[PDB]
């Protein structure tokens, strides 16, 4: 009942930029393996055992925020599902450790080999300690979205980071088949070691809160090009089949002539003497048709993309020349340019644009082509291994190739144009590379709520860094975490990356920044204005006022504010210190303004909008959703109720809705080895739990899912199902083979509530309700499923010690929707006993105030933490590779839920 | 009953026999993982004879079976544990105990 | 002084609105053709806002405040009851030789510290 208090030591995880993945067409390979070497750690430097894991994690959900969170503190690998790492004496999976029997076994110390070998092809992560196996491997855990490797750590180690090749020796030979890990390094960065996503970071003159960082995704390793078959190839090309086609044999070749690669009558092409400018007649039949059908296989693409030709001017076959240039004069049967000669001939910017889509439509067939040969990506080239360093997307790609690609087909477009047939550019369709997740966008960051101003004049400069979407201004202090500034009346802000200032919606104001700008906001509540100042010059509406706002309210106060787009890097100064300021002194200190923490001896506490969800209950005044606490009868249990008001009618709120109860059931310490009415001797005695729903009419099935859930669940997927769910069995077994456990393990324990309908011809509208039913043995660790009161062929077996909390996910499509029965059949003990210890012996059903319905919000406010982590991250040497040390260390009093086990 | 499970092994040649004090660094946690006491918040190692039965029967007959230096781990089972009373208002009657042994010094 | 003279003269300001309706002045080019470059009804015959002296005054009188001392401040606001007590220059200046000692102390309020800091944290202050 009562919170619980500790000190818990802050925990940081770092990894390298190396992330894989599989996919259908992936150009990635499925096997990896990296290692980490231990310089020195202290076995308590706090009250609290030092923390230090290493393995693997998940680049979609994998979110480590410093401080408080998941059970009791100092999440790193293993705490969620997202992560798979290995302590030295556990597989850390789930918050749950698993011993692991291994040729001496002991927590990591100094000189100790952690050899992480993940196969992608089946799934499975294999760990090796000092060269001997870590008897036990990961399974049947969840493929979607990207690895990578990841440390741990609390304060206080040194750790090194062999990725083999340059970056490391391994120490020890790699599996075969298993490919070191600085091999999956893509061609435009550089290797480097970084956290993960985070809001904060190091900065020259003062902290820069960071906006999200964009994240690679495994969608973005398939080469996904325009189908070039199904294009009937019309008249006007076949008419030009021929000079773009006699413009390209030889184009690659016109370079090096008068070179090292000067051509020869003995030889031909790839002999060190390539060029060849005589004529593709001489050259090889069916290259040469193939290079004729491939110019129109770039026209086929310039069909599927929308280009078409037309005819105006004068033919450019009059006057257009050949040129026998002093150069490229050859002695094989006369000279002439290796393609055919052009004359002066321009480009517009559309076709530099369709140029270079249609040399990313280029590479990306050729890429599928590779990968259908079964080739793969790696940053050093080996042929035999059937390996290259260039199989990656255009949009991948490094600047050299793309230049390289785009040269050829931008002459080629070049001698098309110079015939004047039109290149006329498609219509424009604008389109958004991702869309579900839009609260990872948006971050917001605003002073605590105790330092919010009533009175006064207030100026904080906000220097943006970068030049992206960063709204900066002043918000009442019950501001939303997951709104956009502006969107309401709670936020005065100024949007900078188009220049407007938002408030119920937009309006234009002021010009928009640039780069290094800092952003100065003014508040005046005495005549109850706001202004903003960019690099020391006042900002102007579309009048010759210089107010931002005007009529302002007092109100509950203000707090200033601001928020970055993914990808963006500002500095709020507040002003702490005077002499800091840069452009205070030009505007503000003559005109009566205050920095808004001038005599603040700690620095003004941050609360930034956490991207996490989590379960919080819902308040009676939600406009869509409404929860109904009916009494019970006497023949029926008190139900909670589910109701849409405003579904039927317009601007109605339709989204795939996160429901849980308020109240987690744990699993036994131990378990046990190896008419109607219920009887006393078994209804005493029993340890079995049931709850029933009942999916009204008019509401499908088919978007239903009913279970339990850990308390760990922060699943928001839009587009839901029992596909997305997280789940990870451990195998665990002796040196050779003879796996003694292989334990399944999941967050989220659903049944699709489809599978439990007659598929009728027609009649979806079913006007029995669905009453699935759910029983739980906690003394087994089993639990069923009943469609209709008749179990069903699912079930489910968790460890013991297990929270797991009443879940139903809908996606709402009626008036009536659900209606959770917390009741109780013929000898079997209702949750009135499962939640509250208690009414142990009571089986009379009850819903007592404290069970409440909760959803899921996906955004929730959080506190910085007023220091972090010194975490230095750097290059040792050539052979040692990059190396981790942190030294200073740094608790935090966490206070802890007990029953969502979440402090 | 008492069985151990090593962390951080020891030297494995001295062992605690009968007649001295065990000076350890306990950190006992119950069955749930809610960590119920420590030694090192306080800072001072928990010295206790051997033998007379000073400190509970789980833990003491834990004590002898790992060395010097040795990080270790003990399931009190509610047998060689406190059991039926429990600790009055700190520990639940029958309840396992689970506890980070570290037997740092002999004296 | 001009814009002493300014208000202290209503014809001056009469004549002004003359000015400005037979030369059409529109005061909002006159101000916002620099916004114009930096690409970014009601009284537009004439008001007091769109007064260009008063535009004048206002875009600089911040460096007549800069060039006072934040210990003057009372001094300030003692001299707005004066000139609300109409008085004149010449009055002016002996109350204020009175007032001498009246001048504000840095100790009495905590912003007149970090004032004082950035005062004299200008390279280009001398205390004589």
């Amino acid at each position: 009942l009562l919170l619980q208090t500790n000190l818990i030591n802050y925990v940081t995880s770092i990894r390298p930029n190396i992330f894989v993945g599989r996919a259908e067409g992936s150009t990635q390979y499925g096997k990896w393996y990296f290692e980490v070497m231990v310089d020195e750690v202290v076995p308590f430097l706090t009250a609290q055992a030092t923390h230090l894991r290493v393995g693997w994690a998940l680049t979609e959900g994998y979110s480590p925020y410093p401080g408080g969170g998941e059970g009791w503190g100092g999440n790193g690998v293993g705490d969620d599902l997202y992560s798979y790492g290995f302590d030295g004496l556990h597989l850390w999976t789930g918050h749950v450790a698993r011993p692991v029997t291994s040729p001496g076994q002991h927590l990591l110390a100094p000189e100790d080999v952690v050899s992480c070998c993940l196969d992608l092809s089946v799934p499975s992560i294999s760990f090796r300690i000092n060269g001997c196996p870590v008897q036990g491997v990961f399974e049947a855990f969840n493929l979607d979205g990207l690895f990578f490797p990841v440390v741990s750590f609390s304060a206080g180690v040194k750790v090194r980071f062999l990725l083999g090749g340059r970056h490391g020796e391994f120490k020890f030979l790699p599996p075969p088949g298993y490919a070191p890990c600085h091999e999956a390094v893509l061609p435009r960065e550089r290797l480097r070691l970084e956290p993960i996503k985070e809001y904060r970071r190091e900065g020259p003159r003062g902290p820069h809160l960071v906006g999200p960082s964009r994240c690679l995704s495994h969608t973005d390793f398939v080469p996904c090009p325009v189908d070039t078959v199904q294009i009937v190839l019309p008249p006007h090309l076949e008419r030009i089949r021929e000079k773009l086609a006699e413009n390209i044999h030889e184009l690659w070749a016109l370079t090096r002539i008068e070179q090292g690669w000067t051509y020869g009558p003995v030889r031909d092409d790839n002999k060190r003497l390539h060029p060849c400018l005589v004529n593709f007649h001489s050259l090889p039949e069916p290259e040469r048709n193939y290079n004729l059908q491939m110019s129109g296989e770039t026209l086929k693409t310039l069909l599927a993309l929308g280009c078409h030709v037309g005819m105006a001017d004068e033919k450019a076959e009059d006057n257009l020349k050949k040129t026998k240039l002093p150069k490229t004069y050859m002695m094989s049967n006369g000279y002439k340019p290796a393609p055919l000669d052009l004359s002066h001939v321009r480009l517009t910017p559309a076709q530099t644009t369709l140029v270079d889509r249609l040399a990313e439509n280029g590479h990306n067939v050729w890429a599928r082509d590779r990968v259908a040969q079964g080739w793969s990506y790696s940053a050093v080239q080996d042929i035999p291994a059937r390996r290259n360093p260039r199989l990656v997307p255009y949009r991948l790609l490094d600047e050299a190739t793309k230049r390289s690609n785009r040269d050829s087909l931008c002459q080629a477009v070049r001698t098309l144009l110079g015939y004047g047939y039109n290149i006329e550019p498609p219509d424009q369709e604008p389109s958004q590379v991702e869309n579900q997740s839009r609260w990872d966008r948006v971050r917001i960051f605003r002073a605590e709520k105790s330092y919010t101003v009533q009175s006064g004049r207030w100026y904080f400069e906000f220097e943006a860094v970068t030049t992206g979407e960063m709204r900066v201004g002043w918000a009442r202090p019950e501001l939303r975490p997951d709104v956009e500034l502006g969107a309401d009346e709670l936020a005065y802000v100024f949007n900078g990356h188009r220049g407007q200032r938002w408030h119920l919606g937009s309006e234009p104001f002021g010009r928009p920044w640039q780069s290094g700008d800092v952003v100065g906001c003014m508040i005046d509540l005495t005549e109850n204005t706001i202004i903003f100042t960019l690099n020391g010059e006042v900002l102007m509406s579309d009048s010759g006022s210089e107010t931002a706002f005007r009529e302002i309210e007092i109100g509950d106060g203000f707090l200033p504010v601001c928020s970055l787009g993914p990808g963006q890097v500002g500095h709020l100064n507040l002003g702490q210190d005077v002499s800091s300021l840069r452009f205070f002194a030009i505007c503000g200190l003559q005109e009566g303004f205050e920095p808004f923490a001038i005599n603040m001896q700690r620095p003004v506490t941050t609360w930034f909008s956490k991207s996490l969800p989590q379960f919080e209950p819902v308040p009676p005044e939600h406009p869509h959703y409404e929860v109904a606490r009916m009494d019970g009868t006497v023949d029926t249990p008190p139900c909670l109720r589910l109701a849409h008001r405003t579904w039927g009618s317009q601007n109605s709120l339709v989204e795939m809705l996160f429901l849980r109860l308020s109240l987690p059931v744990q699993f036994h310490q131990h378990f046990r080895c190896t008419d109607n009415r219920d009887d006393p001797e078994i209804i005493l005695n029993t340890t079995t739990y049931y709850y029933s729903v009942r999916v009204f009419a008019g509401q499908e099935p088919s978007c239903v899912w009913v279970g339990w859930v850990t308390p760990d669940y922060h699943q928001h997927d839009m587009n839901f199902d029992l596909s997305k769910v997280r789940a990870v069995t451990v195998t665990m077994g002796d040196e050779q083979g003879n796996v003694h456990s292989s334990l399944k393990c999941s967050n989220c324990y659903m049944v699709w509530g489809g599978d439990f309908v007659s598929p009728g011809q027609q009649g979806r509208i079913s006007h029995t309700d669905l009453v699935i039913g759910c029983l739980v043995d906690l003394a087994t660790g089993l639990m069923t499923f009943t469609a209709n009161g008749k179990e069903s062929n699912t079930f489910f077996q968790v460890e013991p010690n297990t929270k797991l909390f009443p879940a139903v996910f809908v996606l709402p499509t009626h008036q009536n929707v659900i209606q959770f029965e917390l009741g109780k059949q013929k000898n079997i003990m209702p949750l009135s006993a499962a939640m509250f210890l208690s009414e142990r012996k009571n089986p009379a059903p009850q819903c007592p105030p404290r069970l409440e319905v909760q959803m899921l919000m996906p955004v929730s406010w959080s506190r910085m933490p007023n220091h972090f982590l010194q975490v230095e991250t750097r290059r040792a040497g050539e052979r040692l590779g990059w190396a981790v040390q942190c030294q200073d260390p740094l608790t935090m009093m966490a206070l802890h839920i007990p029953e969502e086990n979440r402090c | 009953g008492v069985e151990i499970e090593t962390i951080s092994p020891g030297d494995g040649r001295t062992f605690p026999k009968k007649g001295q004090t065990c000076v350890v660094h306990y950190t006992g946690m119950l069955q749930n993982g809610k960590k119920f006491d420590s030694s090192r918040d306080r800072n001072k190692p928990f010295k206790f004879r051997i033998g007379k039965q000073e400190v509970i029967k789980g833990f003491e007959e834990g004590a002898a079976q790992m060395s010097l230096g040795q990080r270790a781990k003990l399931t009190c089972t509610p047998d060689v544990a406190y059991g039926a009373t429990g600790h009055p208002g700190v520990i639940p009657p029958n309840a396992t105990l689970i506890f980070d042994v570290e037997l740092l010094n002999l004296e | 002084e001009i814009f002493i003279y300014w208000s202290k003269s209503h014809n001056f300001k009469r004549e002004e609105q003359n000015f400005v309706v037979q030369n059409e002045i529109n005061n909002m080019s006159f101000l916002t053709a620099d916004s114009k470059s930096k690409m970014a009804r009601r009284g537009d015959r004439y008001s007091v806002q769109t007064s260009l002296i008063v535009a004048t005054l206002k875009k600089m009188l911040p460096i007549g405040l800069n060039m006072c001392a934040p210990t003057d401040q009372d001094l300030i606001m003692l001299a707005k009851t004066r000139y609300a007590l109409k008085d004149t220059d010449e009055e002016v200046r002996e109350f204020l030789q009175n007032n001498l000692h009246l001048q504000g102390k840095v100790e009495g309020s905590p912003s007149l510290r970090w004032q004082m800091a950035l005062y004299r944290g200008l390279p280009g202050r001398e205390e004589d």
